[PDB]
């Protein structure tokens, strides 16, 4: 019923309330994203409130379809709108053109939503980045998307609080060969970095694309990748 | 097009002719018409093979996208439902007659969804033009808690039934077992009607037909 | 079908021709109706329906090619274009609560440069309309009774290379094709050819 | 939507929001009107000329019909608006009656739009004043003015824009009810030239007679602004 | 300022926006009307802001309908929106009832527009002074933004509305000539008008009781009412 | 102006739904939900200081379909305006998929119904922590299994082995975690998890509580639908309390 | 609700729309890009964002739709932005639609000034009606048509758009503007204006050499029209040379930027001389 | 018949890494002829062709919808659009008017240009996809063209050989149609390059 914009332009140019959003997705827990030849792994923290909270029933990582999942930083209860949407895009894409959608106009078809919560009246942005991993014809995508709407494609990236300290230590590790088993590897040394506490698999959420699929890391097979690191 | 179901003690076999006509033609010799709904979910479909092929495509994808929310495996009441709602706003004009198959936690279900909106969940069923036929070999050999094997070859019986003594019906069976685990999509598991005279092959040699105007274009 | 239209396209013109006979049921009202109307400068519509329709179609399109011409500074729009028009106006038509416009066009124009750069057809374009929307490039057509007499005619004696002076002799035959064959009293035609230079009236052809 | 009022009275009266529109017509290009016995001249101050801007023309008087012309001053974006919106209208009235509609009857249209931004909820008003010349069909010449408020009058002669007071101070001294052709231009470039940079290459202007529309080119122009720049220096010597 | 809404009522018990919108006709144009028996006056200043101005286009008094006259003050946009509804109204009436619209009706119909604001932002800045002849003989009634209708025996409403109220309260009886009218009317504008008067720096139009027409008055005409005084 | 709408502040924070999280605390009510093997309970604080009025009316948990029973804690009529969209959405969901909602969904509808207000400006959060308890049928073999969910202003839905909401949320989260370092808590009968939990309502308020001041609500393998329990059993779990 | 009301679709005291005024002051931080119209087609060269090791391109099958600053828009009109990416991709897509719902119905391509008005018609709605911020966007459409022919065209928040011969919208459009003003000619090879572009992009980002890794260009020209297919409609006539929008390789930039290299030598020897 | 009104007739036809669409050149009203130089094929991409058959109204209308969705595609998906996808494209959008329908049936070659492998697709006018293997066809010559198409094909074909029994099927059928013929216009696409002929047949 408030139908008036609430993110304007400062007299600077900037979109303040943009970068306030922008500041709220740099807040929630580390999740980061390392793509390989043969695939990409995102994995994320879910660094749960106390030992009560059943650690199964949280998710950190999230399939949007079959051949491309996502993970989040910041506001978990807005990044859920992002992702039914997606999930609804990915659907809706199949439904036209028999064909899994590319993960290119999967993040475009995100990035739209978060620009519609700047421009649009009475709703403020998304207070989460989306960290969206798939597979296409196109090869193997990571791809950041922010409140801004704004995405970049990476090689690897992170999201979150250990962020500026997590890229700075992805960049010296990463080189372009890098192999999806030795990726995981990768990808899980830069949590143990921020990490305070072990890691377990009830602790971190780790999501690979591999082959044309997919897939969230079950307990059993992210106990066989944490017994190396 | 006639299409069948078996409920056997493990799960649930589907079957379907393959030939798919247009008006007294055959357009499609081998058409595929078990489509999936779900992994644990097949959906026969008679009557208008767009409508058949749109409302099984609409679910199929409703019901993933539900199996993320939930993060559980599609219950076959869920599909029906959906069909049912779907098929009855529409007053029966989207004709698509369905089979729907699976099996969930609760066990082997197999359902036909009549174009109106009309459910019925039984043992075993038939749609189609072919559905009389066939369900006069069902009610004739099925018994309950069969294995496997017998409710394979009974569905296969049953669909060649519809595919000899019904036209629109014909070519081959198509077979496919849903049980607790998995999902056996068998293409031609019975081929009865192979190739009677092989094809005498007319020879038209280059330059035959007379062309005008030609153009080439590389890439 | 009562009021008979015929088109033909040469090298260097498009001519075209339009029954006067104005009529209420089975009275000539008069033989002096001008059905062609004149879209631009260099593009002309020959429609035959029932009036209502006719001027109802022709007048929309008249006015938003003239408010097209306004929008772009002067740019005079090719044949293609306003022929594309037409016919998904006519086709929008026939999906909707209004129904059809029941005419029959033999939209007909000459395309010019229209400044250095146009690389586009140069000459003169000739295409027939249903009124469903079946738009369709041709030599020659037609609409009305009479069409089918002349369209025959045309087969036997258009080239595609006559003059202005043979297209005047052979748009007199298919006139007088009409008068001779068709009950319905089609006794006066308005023909007009459209060239580099406008369109023109012919008034020794009737 | 959004349906706030803008548009709203304060203490004294005023509408503070049209106010503040008929403020960015004063910034604006300013753009003159002048009829004439046979004659009408709408001339307008472009930006001036850069080097960039395409020499291929584009014109900043804008033809809303074969017959009527328009002239804004104000925000280029919001006056696009308004004729594209008299150009839609002239085409709508074509439809409804067999007549092209005639000058003083669009001005009291694109005025009648003006005054709904005043008093609509959601929109501001349009910033824009706008001097329309043209003819009737009939053969009478006609010069109008709408300004933002929504309210048009009808002149002899005109301006807008930037020290529009200045000008018709200036024209209301010197006019005369019976202008030819050449003596309207004449008068119509001698009075923006009150306000605008002394230049010819910024002036572009158009002459309206029955049936005729013609801009001048910078050739048949700086003819008259050589004629007219030297009678500035005859009025310059006597005081 | 945008503090205080526009359906807002003062602690003294006047909405804003009209007790404001009553301001916006004091600073506009002075009009006024005079209801003698052998017809009703209506006069205006027209407020030329320079001599180039063609007179007749900016016209103070518009014609409602054959019997109705109405002249504005204030907005002169705003009352165009006003006098536009009640012709239509005028016509309709004609239309429905094969006879002339009432004064009053006519009047009742343009306070039907005048009430609507919260459909338009803000009431219209324009009181009308509507004078016509129909059955009840020669009538004169004003609008407000209000929207409250009041007939009156004579008003003037503008910029010197109140000086010329006392003008009246001394010169007016009930039993005047159109003659005495008229010259009473042009009497006032000279008094209070800033210019000096002309034939065309005012129009003057009248509605006679014995046909019941409308005549707008040439600058011949009201130059004629000038002669006798 | 960061704090009156649903607008981010400087540090990412929207001020509206922290201000939500204290209308919780508010009215000095607090919930204990607990899983144990085969049962879920959902034990409230049900304080009635005035005798004229009826116990009886006056409930925390209102039952939201026959298998998932609510426990709103917070603004009271928020909650009960809560309750009813998750009855229009477990009706909505029964009539669209012909099953009962699973718990877990209906809980993350609920969540993203709460998003929806900390977006949209002009809308109030729900000053309260909607606490869903229920058995959820486990599709590998069929067996029902407990289960806690909790929603909360912000939007953000979570699975609980055990939860507190309320007054003192804190300190009964505390002492349920102290308890989870001795027991497994999901190998526990119904009667050892009722006593953690009415323990941890008794340590949390500082007082030994009345039969009367609770009221308990449970689901079970054996009875899945949500009952609230009768002061009898209650009494039965507080004298065990008492004594070890 | 109605005390937090920003009022974006107002005036100022001074008679300015400030929500504009400002989103243009959003233009002037984004990267700069050049537009040049000559005769044998258009140029646009952008300032990319500084290249960080990890990012990657999207290995996009067709590379001369989209790159990072340039976008087709149609066969026949690209465009590059400034100012709010995530805006730019929301009118972007309108502009695509916008000159394919002219194709459908006309079958023809749209013109330049056709789109360049249908998107700031767009852009000034947001400025007018709604109470939402307006696009903080500059465009910079460059097109062939059949009646103006290779147009390059400005646009800005406000709505107002201008052609020009050659223009520049971002970091340094004041400083750019000045350049260009000083070394355009009316005739104009595609070899000089693509070395103009990159003399002006590289003056203004203020560096020795063209960075290849932080500049993209984009060329909007005729080339031969290959795929006729003339016996599918015999009666349609086919161009002999058909616009081609193509974004400019990393390899096909270099020896265009070596020689922009080779200009700022050649003048830096000259002004080594007018001292001298 | 709404369908059978203004003609023509389509075919394509799989070989080894290429196939034969072919359209005959009439359109009509019912029995009268308008043009005798009009083939029903439209070319999205280097690697799909499709014919439309039906009322003409609608090929045309249904066509510059296609070309629009296709144009938007290859934009906003940075690529040329695949057979499969572009094929079951068109099923959404005949089935969007499953009540008030588009009059064409949409007959779809198509061929990978990586593996080689063909793709045809014969539509009906609500959006019912048949993909055989083998060949499709649609438009007025329909029956008759089965009959050809079915004696005639085999196989693993080359362009040369396809063509050949393309044309002569095309026409043999047309030759027993009044509302198709006045010859044919064939395309064979491969890999490698597009081939467009114009056949002469009958001119009746």
């Amino acid at each position: 019923e408030a139908f008036y914009g609430l993110t304007t332009f400062s007299p600077s140019g900037k979109l303040i309330q943009i970068e306030y959003a922008t500041t709220a997705a740099g807040k929630g827990t580390t999740a980061l994203g390392v793509k390989a030849t043969d695939g990409v792994v995102i994995a994320a923290k879910k660094k749960a409130p106390s030992t009560l909270v059943d650690a199964s029933s949280i998710q950190k990582v999230f399939v949007l379809d079959e051949h491309v999942g996502c993970t989040y930083s910041g506001m978990g209860p807005d990044c859920r709108v992002l992702i039914d949407s997606a999930r609804k895009n990915c659907q809706q894409y199949k439904l036209m053109y028999n064909e899994p959608i590319p993960i290119s106009q999967l993040v475009r078809k995100i990035s739209a939503i978060y620009q519609e919560f700047t421009q649009s009246g009475g709703v403020r942005p998304f207070g989460c980045s989306l960290l969206v991993a798939g597979v296409d014809a196109n090869g193997y995508h990571l791809y950041q998307v922010d409140p801004s709407g704004t995405f970049w494609a990476w090689k690897a990236t992170a999201i979150g609080t250990g962020s500026p300290d997590a890229k700075a230590f992805l960049e010296k590790r990463y080189t372009v060969d890098m192999e999806l088993e030795d990726a995981v590897h990768t990808a899980l040394l830069t949590l143990k970095e921020g990490f305070d506490g072990q890691m377990t698999s009830e602790n971190t959420q780790v999501g690979r694309v591999v082959e044309n699929r997919f897939e969230i890391l079950s307990v059993d097979q992210l106990r066989d990748y944490l017994d190396q690191i | 097009t006639t299409i069948v179901g078996v409920v056997y003690r493990d799960g649930v076999v589907l079957g379907a002719d393959t030939r798919a006509t247009e008006g007294s033609i055959v357009a499609d010799k081998r058409c595929r018409k078990i489509h999936y709904m779900a992994p644990n979910i097949m959906c026969c479909g008679a009557g208008t093979s767009a409508d058949t092929e749109a409302v099984t495509n609409m679910v199929s994808s409703h019901l993933a996208l539900h199996r993320l929310e939930t993060g559980k495996q599609s219950r076959v009441l869920e599909a029906l439902t959906l069909l049912k709602r779907h098929l009855y706003r529409y007053q029966g004009h989207v004709s698509a007659a369905l089979v729907l198959g699976g099996v969930d936690v609760e066990g082997p279900f197999l359902a036909t969804i009549a174009p109106h909106g009309s459910t019925d969940r039984l043992p075993f069923v038939t749609m189609g033009s072919g559905s009389i036929a066939a369900m006069a070999q069902l009610e004739a050999a099925y018994k309950d808690n069969m294995t496997c094997e017998e409710a394979k070859e009974l569905v296969a019986s049953a669909i060649r039934k519809g595919i000899f003594n019904d036209p629109y019906s014909g070519t081959q069976v198509d077979v496919c077992v849903i049980t607790k685990d998995k999902t056996e999509l068998t293409i031609g598991y019975d081929k009865p009607n192979e190739r009677m005279y092989p094809r005498q092959e007319v020879l038209l040699p280059p330059g035959t037909t007379p062309v005008l105007k030609e153009e080439i274009r590389q890439l | 079908m009562a009021e008979t239209a015929i088109a033909f396209r040469c090298k260097d013109y498009v001519m075209v021709a339009a029954a006067g006979l104005n009529a209420f049921y089975y009275i000539k009202i008069t033989d002096a109706e001008d059905k062609i109307t004149q879209l631009d400068t260099h593009q002309l519509v020959a429609c035959t329906g029932e009036n209502g329709p006719r001027v109802n179609f022709t007048e929309y399109i008249k006015c938003n090619l003239a408010l097209n011409r306004m929008r772009q500074h002067g740019r005079h729009s090719s044949c293609e274009s306003t022929a594309n028009f037409m016919r998904n106006c006519l086709a929008s038509a026939i999906r909707s609560r209004e129904g059809a416009y029941q005419v029959n066009c033999l939209f007909a124009g000459y395309d010019t440069p229209v400044s250095e750069d146009d690389d586009g057809v140069v000459g003169p374009q000739l295409f027939y309309m249903d009124y469903l929307g079946t738009l369709q490039a041709v030599p020659y057509g037609c609409h009305g009774y009479g069409a089918c007499f002349v369209t025959a005619l045309l087969d036997r004696l258009w080239r595609p290379d006559l003059s202005q002076q043979e297209g005047l002799e052979l748009m007199q035959k298919c006139c007088d094709e009409v008068k001779r064959r068709v009950i319905i009293s089609n006794s006066y035609f308005f023909v007009k050819a459209v060239t580099k230079n406008g369109v023109e009236v012919i008034t020794a052809v009737h | 939507s959004y349906d706030r009022a803008i548009t709203v009275f304060s203490p004294d009266g005023h509408l503070f929001q049209v106010e503040y529109a008929q403020e960015a017509v004063k910034k604006g290009l300013a753009a003159v009107g002048v009829l004439g016995s046979d004659s009408v001249v709408i001339a307008v101050e472009k930006k001036s000329a850069v080097k960039l801007q395409d020499s291929r023309t584009i014109r900043k008087i804008y033809k809303v019909d074969a017959n009527i012309y328009l002239a804004f001053a104000g925000l280029s974006a919001d006056a696009r608006v308004l004729i594209n919106k008299a150009q839609l209208e002239c085409q709508r009235f074509s439809l409804n009656y067999e007549d092209t509609m005639d000058v003083d009857m669009l001005v009291r249209y694109v005025a009648g739009v003006q005054q709904k931004s005043t008093q609509s909820g959601g929109s501001r008003p349009f910033g824009v004043a706008t001097v329309i010349g043209g003819f009737n069909e009939d053969g009478k010449p006609h010069l109008w003015k709408t300004d933002p408020s929504g309210m048009c009058s009808a002149w002899r002669a005109v301006a807008i824009g930037r020290h529009d007071q200045t000008v018709i101070e200036y024209m209301e001294k010197s006019y005369k009810d019976g202008m030819s052709r050449d003596e309207c231009v004449h008068f119509a470039i001698k009075s923006l030239l009150e306000v605008v940079e002394s230049g010819s290459r910024n002036i572009e202007l158009l002459v309206l007679q029955y049936k005729e529309a013609r801009y001048l080119t910078e050739e048949e122009l700086q003819k008259f602004v050589v004629e007219v720049e030297k009678e500035r220096e005859e009025e310059a010597a006597a005081k | 300022e945008y503090d205080r809404g526009v359906n807002t009522f003062s602690p003294e018990g006047r909405i804003f926006q009209i007790e404001y919108a009553v301001e916006a006709i004091k600073l506009g144009s002075t009009s006024l009307g005079i209801r003698t028996p052998e017809g009703v006056v209506l006069a205006a200043e027209k407020r030329v802001p320079s001599t180039l101005v063609v007179p007749s286009s900016m016209s103070k008094i518009m014609e409602v309908d054959s019997h109705i006259a109405a002249v504005m003050s204030g907005m002169v946009a705003d009352a165009r929106i006003l006098v536009e509804h009640a012709r239509v109204e005028s016509q309709n009436h004609r239309f429905t009832y094969n006879e002339p619209m009432s004064v009053e009706s006519c009047t009742l119909a343009t306070c039907d527009l005048s009430i609507q604001f919260g459909l338009m932002s803000r009431p219209f800045g324009v009181s009308l002074l509507i004078a016509g002849v129909d059955e009840k003989g020669p009538q004169l009634w004003q609008t407000d933004p209000s929207g409250t209708h009041t007939r009156y025996d004579a008003q003037a409403i503008g910029g010197g509305a109140e000086a010329a109220q006392s003008v009246f309260t001394e010169r007016y009886h009930r039993n005047m000539t159109l003659e005495e009218g008229e010259t009473l009317a042009v009497d006032i504008l000279k008094q209070v008008m800033e210019d000096q008067l002309s034939p065309e720096n005012i129009e003057v139009a009248v509605v006679r009781a014995d046909d019941g027409k409308l005549h707008m008055y040439t600058p011949t005409e009201i130059k004629a009412i000038m002669s006798r005084m | 102006f960061d704090k009156y709408i649903t607008v981010f502040s400087p540090e990412g924070s929207l001020y509206q739904v922290e201000y939500a999280f204290k209308a919780v605390t508010y009215p000095g009510l607090l919930t204990v939900a607990i899983r144990c093997k085969d049962a879920v309970l959902v034990v409230t604080q049900h304080l009635i200081p005035d005798r004229l009025m009826r116990p009886d009316s006056v409930t925390a948990l209102y039952e939201v379909t026959p298998n998932i029973g609510c426990c709103m804690t917070g603004r009271a009529p928020d909650g009960r305006a809560l309750v009813q969209r998750a009855r229009e959405e477990a009706s909505d969901y029964q009539y669209r998929y012909g099953v009962e909602i699973p718990i877990a969904v209906l809980a993350k509808r609920m969540g993203d119904k709460a998003q929806v207000r900390t977006q949209q400006a002009g809308l109030r959060p729900m000053g309260v922590v909607s606490t869903f308890i229920g058995m959820d049928q486990s599709d590998q073999d069929g067996s029902l299994k407990p289960q806690i969910y909790t929603v909360d202003p912000a939007g953000w839905t979570g699975g609980h082995i055990a939860c507190a909401a309320g007054k003192k949320q804190v300190e009964a989260m505390a002492f349920l975690e102290k308890r989870q370092k001795s027991t497994e808590l999901d190998a526990l009968t119904q009667k050892e998890a009722a006593m953690i939990a009415l323990a941890a309502l008794q340590s949390a308020i500082g007082t030994a509580v009345k039969a009367k001041e609770v009221e308990v609500g449970r689901c079970t393998a054996a009875n899945p639908a949500f009952q609230r329990v009768p002061n009898s059993e209650v009494e039965e779990w507080l004298t065990a309390v008492a004594e070890a | 609700s109605h005390r937090y009301d920003s009022r974006t679709t107002t005036f100022s005291p001074e008679g300015r729309l400030y929500q504009v005024e400002y989103a243009v002051e959003a233009i002037q931080q984004a990267g700069t890009v050049i537009g040049v119209c000559t005769k044998d087609g258009v140029v646009l060269a952008g300032e990319k964002m500084v290249p960080h090791p990890l990012f990657d391109s999207e290995s996009m099958q067709d590379k001369n739709t989209s790159g990072e600053k340039m976008y087709k828009i149609a066969e026949h009109i690209g465009c590059s932005v400034a100012g709010v990416t995530s805006d730019a991709y929301a009118l972007l897509n309108y502009a695509r639609l916008s000159a394919l719902r002219h194709q459908y119905t006309f079958q023809e391509p749209m013109a330049i000034e056709d789109l360049c008005r249908i998107l700031c018609d767009e852009k000034q709605l947001y400025t007018q009606y709604g109470g939402v911020r307006p696009y903080g966007v500059s465009f910079l459409l460059v097109g062939w048509d059949r009646y103006y022919g290779y147009q390059l065209y400005s646009t800005e928040p406000s709505g107002d758009y201008s052609a020009w011969s050659a223009y520049a919208i971002g970091q340094n459009d004041q400083v750019a503007h000045a350049l260009l003003k000083k070394d355009w000619h009316e005739s104009m090879t595609l070899e000089d204006g693509m070395l103009l572009a990159l003399r002006v992009l590289g003056k203004t980002m203020d560096t020795a050499k063209i960075d290849l890794d932080r500049v993209e260009v984009a060329v909007m020209r005729k080339v031969p029209a290959s795929n006729i297919d003339q016996l599918l409609d015999p009666f349609k006539h086919h161009p002999k040379t058909t616009p081609r929008f193509q974004i400019l390789t990393r390899s096909e930039l270099k020896p265009h930027a070596e020689r922009a290299d080779q200009a700022r030598e050649a003048e830096e020897k000259a002004e080594a001389e007018r001292q001298r | 018949s709404i369908m059978a009104y203004s003609g023509g007739s389509v075919m394509a036809m799989a070989g080894k890494e290429c196939f034969v669409i072919i359209s005959d050149n009439r359109l009509g009203e019912q029995l009268k002829t308008i043009s005798t130089e009009v083939p029903k094929l439209h070319v999205v991409n280097d690697s799909i062709v499709y014919g439309l058959t039906g009322l003409r109204t609608d090929q045309q209308t249904f066509a510059n919808k296609v070309q629009f969705r296709t144009e938007m595609y290859k934009l906003r998906e940075e690529r040329d659009i695949t057979g499969k996808a572009f094929a079951a494209m068109i099923t959404s959008m005949l089935y969007e008017a499953r009540f008030g329908p588009w009059f064409v049936e949409p007959v779809i070659g198509s061929i990978d240009k990586s593996t080689g492998e063909v793709y045809l697709c014969a539509t009906d006018l609500i959006g019912a996809p048949c993909e055989p293997e083998d060949y499709v066809c649609a438009g007025t010559a329909a029956e008759s063209l089965h009959g050809m198409c079915e004696a005639l094909w085999r196989p693993g074909m080359s362009p040369e050989e396809l063509f050949e029994i393309a044309a002569q099927a095309m026409l043999s059928a047309c030759d027993r149609d009044s509302l198709s013929g006045y010859g044919a216009v064939a395309m064979i696409v491969t890999k490698d390059k597009v081939t467009t002929r114009l056949i002469k047949g009958r001119k009746d």
